[PDB]
């Protein structure tokens, strides 16, 4: 509800070291290198619930 | 390589900064002041010349209220920079510098002329320091607060453009803190035994008389130079003691802190109490300053109120979205926490308030240099360069045509 | 709250694929920017072969657009009544340079030398001038002024009074 | 009683002297580099942080 156009983050896991990554979004960087930026939010310390408790 | 080997320079109220473009931190820094031994003449710059004792130094600050004072000193300091640190021919390298909110067009033209003709710089640019810092925070419309060593000023910005009206040249700064330390020494009566005149600092306890040895080889210095190195000592002491009460000050509340065992160059080391918190509370309101009924200054919350009110209504929410810190004296502890408390109190909840989260020394001071490097890095900015060919064509008068 | 970066190495497992693939060279070549009319010669770390390509990044030359008058518009079509030709010219110049940020224009418009005029005064004057030019060559100052004075009144509304106003509103 | 008193107060105020801010009207505007400059600035600055 805060309305930040660019601060739209989402959950996901990784391919090889699969696990709850936390609210994260991809972003381009210098030298045309994409980088994953993992956020830090109200549930930062509890990023493992699963099944939508 | 959409970045050329450009160099960004940052000079603040307290010290002088600079470094390559796009880098994390300015490469170097050194004291804003320079020690003068009248006889070209003997210039003392950087610690090895300035703080290390010599004979007859008259240290001079070529700055004043963010103004150019000793053009020869600026040229000499630039040459000192180049040789002693960079060792390069910037004539081969574009450069740029920040500017004050109020730098005279005459002096800006003077420096532009000097740069292009003498320093043979290939390109130049200028912009206000607060704008650089606001860039550093990735912000377009906000309020900048800087407790540089000289002033404690507030200047809002909008769309990357300063509000000319918002300038506040408050006096209070690390100079004021040095005055507070001096009145503290007076009320508790400790002299200033500078380190340089102490061969050995012999063992001594709290309250113990200053026990020390002098090195006979010490040619006498001037009161200017000696007093200023003593001021450096005082600022070190402040840092060792920096703190502010987070609420309405109380003498005994502040005294409740365990008196910190701070040592002095002589080797003496007493313990300091509530004074370090009695002092700063005046920064948040000069009226309450016991003994000194400072009223001309605006208390921290008073500064906030003044700056907010003097703006217009529509953007004030935008400015409240950002609040920024800067300056050598911004080292103070309890700085931002008590700042925000005083806000929440005096600042109405009517408008949403939001600050800028940055407290490391690196950010807290060199955010401006960071913003400058940030701008230099951008690939689009290159159209905004200032080619030396254009300056050759139109004199230094091209600044007015190209810089409003 | 950090950010992993792309990794290509991982492990010493890539002996081959390089001897067949030359590293295309890079050179600190000069260049010129079209966006700089004087065409200042600067440098790029281009990959050698990418030499002479037009400056790819200077295609953003989009700017503000403001009209102009010479001798009659200021007296025939855009015939002024309150401003000087100098005042109209200065307004339009500040607009062109500032790209229509009317608050910026006003705060950087000479109120003393030119006629002292609020930001909305300049806004309405420009509205008249530009609309006259458009229609002859083919925007609500009053209501907005009323709304803005209302806004500032409400803003100045003393915080306790605002508190009881909101308490009523929620109490509904 | 609450309805009557609230009505009296909020009318004698909000008839013309309370909140009730219709809106600022809109008008068109072209655009220039500055959007691109500020976009690049934000993006790269977050990158650096």
């Amino acid at each position: 509800g805060l309305g930040d156009v660019r601060y739209r983050y989402c959950l996901t896991t990784l391919t090889v070291p699969q696990r709850c990554i936390g609210f994260a979004r991809r972003r381009v960087g210098r030298g045309g290198r994409v980088l994953l930026d993992r956020a830090h939010s109200d549930y930062d310390s509890v990023f493992h619930h699963l099944d939508l408790e | 390589g959409d970045e050329v080997g450009a160099l960004v320079f940052d000079i603040g109220s307290y010290t002088v900064r600079a470094g390559y473009a796009g880098e994390d931190c300015p490469k170097v820094d050194f004291p804003t002041a320079i020690g003068m031994v009248v006889e070209g003449p003997t210039y003392y710059i950087d610690t090895n010349a300035l703080r290390v004792p010599r004979e007859n130094m008259e240290a001079i600050s070529p700055l004043k209220n963010g103004m150019v004072e000793d053009w020869d000193s600026f040229q000499a300091i630039l040459d000192h920079t180049y040789k002693m640190h960079v060792k390069s021919e910037a004539s081969l390298h574009p450069v740029l510098m920040s500017e004050a909110p109020w730098n005279t067009r005459a002096k800006r033209e003077k420096l532009t002329e000097l740069m292009f003709e003498h320093y043979n710089i290939p390109a130049f640019f200028l912009c206000k320091t607060a704008v650089l810092t606001a860039f550093a925070n990735g912000r377009s419309t906000g309020l900048i607060l800087d407790s540089g060593a000289t002033h404690t000023t507030a200047i809002p910005v909008h769309d990357g453009y300063v509000l000319q009206q918002g300038i506040v040249k408050s006096p209070l700064a690390g100079d004021f803190i040095t005055m507070q330390c001096r009145e503290l020494f007076q009320e508790m009566n400790i002299e200033l035994v500078p380190p340089y005149m102490i061969a050995s600092k012999e063992a001594v306890r709290e309250g113990s008389p200053a026990n020390w040895k002098r090195k006979e080889k010490l040619p006498q210095v001037t009161r200017s130079w000696h007093n200023y190195m003593c001021n450096c000592v005082i600022q070190d002491f402040q840092a060792s003691v920096l703190q502010v009460s987070d609420s309405t000050y109380d003498e005994q509340v502040a005294a409740q802190m365990p008196t910190v065992h701070y040592e002095f160059p002589n080797g003496y080391n007493c313990d300091f109490g509530a004074e370090r918190l009695k002092i700063p509370e005046g920064l948040f309101d000069p009226s309450n300053v016991k003994g000194l009924s400072g009223n001309t200054m605006l208390g921290v919350s008073h500064v906030v109120t003044t700056s907010v009110g003097m703006c217009d209504i529509d953007i004030r929410p935008g400015l409240y979205g950002s609040v920024i810190v800067a300056g050598g004296n911004t080292l103070i502890q309890s700085f931002t926490d008590r700042l925000n408390r005083e806000l929440s109190q005096k600042t109405p909840p009517s408008m949403r308030l939001k600050l800028i989260a940055n407290n490391t020394t690196v950010e807290r001071r060199f955010s401006s240099w960071i913003g400058g490097s940030i701008l230099a890095s951008l690939g689009t900015f290159q159209q905004m360069w200032i080619s030396k060919q254009e300056y050759e064509e139109g004199g230094k008068q091209c600044v007015e045509r190209k810089c409003p | 709250p950090l950010l992993p970066s792309d990794t290509g190495q991982g492990y010493r497992t890539v002996k081959a694929k390089l001897g067949s693939k030359k590293v295309r060279p890079w050179k600190w070549m000069p260049f010129t920017n079209p966006a700089r009319k004087d065409g200042a010669m600067f440098f790029h770390w281009r990959r050698a072969a990418e030499e002479g390509k037009d400056y790819p990044f200077a295609r953003f030359n989009k700017t503000v657009q403001v009209p102009v008058y010479s001798e009659q518009e200021y007296q025939l079509y855009l015939h002024d009544d309150a401003w000087t030709k100098a005042e109209t010219d200065h307004l339009f110049d500040l607009s062109r340079r500032f790209d229509l940020r009317f608050v910026v224009i006003h705060d950087r418009y000479d109120h003393q030398q030119f006629k002292k005029r609020s930001v909305e005064d300049l806004k309405e004057r420009y509205y008249h001038i530009c609309a006259k030019l458009a229609n002859v060559r083919a925007f609500d100052a009053g209501h907005e002024r009323r709304r803005k004075e209302q806004l500032e009144r409400l803003y100045n509304r003393t915080p306790e009074q605002v508190a009881e106003e909101e308490y009523l509103l929620q109490e509904l | 009683n609450q309805v009557h008193q609230r009505i009296a107060e909020l009318r004698k105020a909000g008839l013309w002297s309370q909140r009730r801010l219709p809106k600022l009207q809109e008008a068109p505007r072209p655009k220039s580099h500055w959007d691109y400059l500020l976009e690049e600035m934000q993006w790269m600055a977050t990158d650096f942080a």
